[PDB]
C-alpha cells in the first residue's frame, strides 16, 4: 500500500553536510514550489439540507485552507447566509452567494445557513460554481 | 522611545491615551496584547478626542452585515486603526504622523462573535 503523513524536506547545492540531515538553511535561495507556477485544483461538494421546525438553524465546519486560497459558497431553494471562524468572528455575509479569500497562517471557516429543502453547494479555488459541469471533485 | 500601559475594558468601555506635540515625520507604533479574559483588542488613532461609543452602538444595532459595516464606520471615525495585525486577534499599528499637532490614541473592544451554536455580536 501507500503511506500517508507529513515531512521534512531538506536540499543542499555543493552542500556535503546536508547528507547528515543536519544542514541549517545557508545562504541564497535555489529551488522553490513547482505549484505555484500554475492554477490551483478545485474541490467541489454538493449537499442537501432540510431545516424542520425545531432545526432551524444549520452550521457545518471546513478542512483548514491555505494562505492565498479562496472559498465560495452558494444556496438555491429564502435563508440567510453567513461565514465566521471557529470562534466566531465574521468574515463575509451572502448576498444568495458568498466569497472570502484566506489572509491568515491557517483559516478554519464554519458555514452558517439559518432559516423546507434547500441545495448547498460549496468550493475551495472554483470560482466556476455557478456552472460546475463536473460531478463534484477533489475532496 | 518606548513605554507600557496596563489596564482594564468592562462592557466595550475604551481607553483614551494622549500623544502631546508630535511633529510631522515621526512614525508611531502599537500593540495590544489580551492578558485575561476573552478582551479581543482594538486600536485607533486619530487627532480630535471623541468617544467612538455613539457610533460604534449603531453597528450592533444593526444586528457583509459586520465586517463591511465595521470597516466603513472605522474608516471614518479613525485616521488609522488595525484589529488582527498581530499574533492571534491582537492588534499591530503603524502610522506616519501627518503634520505636526497632538493626536489622540484610542484602545478597546471590537465587535465579534465567539459560538458556534448561533450568531450574535
Ligand atoms: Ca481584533
Amino acid at each position: 500500500t501507500y503511506t500517508t503523513g507529513s515531512f521534512q524536506l531538506i536540499l543542499g547545492l555543493n552542500a556535503p553536510q546536508v547528507i547528515s540531515g543536519e544542514g541549517e538553511p545557508e545562504g541564497e535561495v535555489f529551488a522553490s514550489l513547482a505549484s505555484l507556477e500554475i492554477k490551483p485544483e478545485a474541490h467541489v461538494q454538493e449537499l442537501e439540507i432540510r431545516l424542520d421546525k425545531d432545526t432551524r438553524y444549520l452550521t457545518q465546519h471546513t478542512r483548514n485552507l491555505q494562505p492565498g486560497d479562496t472559498f465560495h459558497a452558494l444556496v438555491e431553494p429564502l435563508p440567510r447566509l453567513r461565514l465566521t471562524d471557529s470562534g466566531g468572528k465574521p468574515l463575509a455575509f451572502g448576498l444568495v452567494e458568498l466569497n472570502y479569500t484566506c489572509d491568515q497562517d491557517i483559516c478554519e471557516l464554519v458555514v452558517h445557513v439559518d432559516g423546507a429543502v434547500y441545495r448547498l453547494l460549496v468550493g475551495i479555488n472554483a470560482p466556476n460554481l455557478r456552472e460546475s459541469g463536473q460531478t463534484p471533485v477533489g475532496s | 522611545r518606548v513605554q507600557h500601559f496596563t489596564g482594564y475594558i468592562e462592557d466595550g468601555r475604551g481607553i483614551f491615551y494622549s500623544l502631546p506635540d508630535m511633529k510631522q515625520g515621526d512614525i508611531i507604533y502599537a500593540s495590544m496584547q489580551n492578558t485575561g479574559g476573552n478582551l479581543d483588542p482594538l486600536v485607533g488613532i486619530m487627532a480630535e478626542e471623541i468617544d467612538p461609543a455613539v457610533s460604534l452602538g449603531q453597528v450592533l444595532e444593526k444586528a457583509n452585515d459586520l465586517i463591511s459595516e465595521l470597516t466603513a464606520v472605522a474608516d471614518r471615525i479613525f485616521l488609522g486603526w488595525d484589529d488582527d495585525g498581530g499574533k492571534g486577534y491582537s492588534a499591530s499599528l503603524e502610522f506616519t504622523i501627518p503634520r505636526d499637532g497632538t493626536y489622540h490614541i484610542f484602545a478597546g473592544s471590537t465587535i465579534t462573535n465567539q459560538r458556534l451554536d448561533k450568531f450574535q455580536p
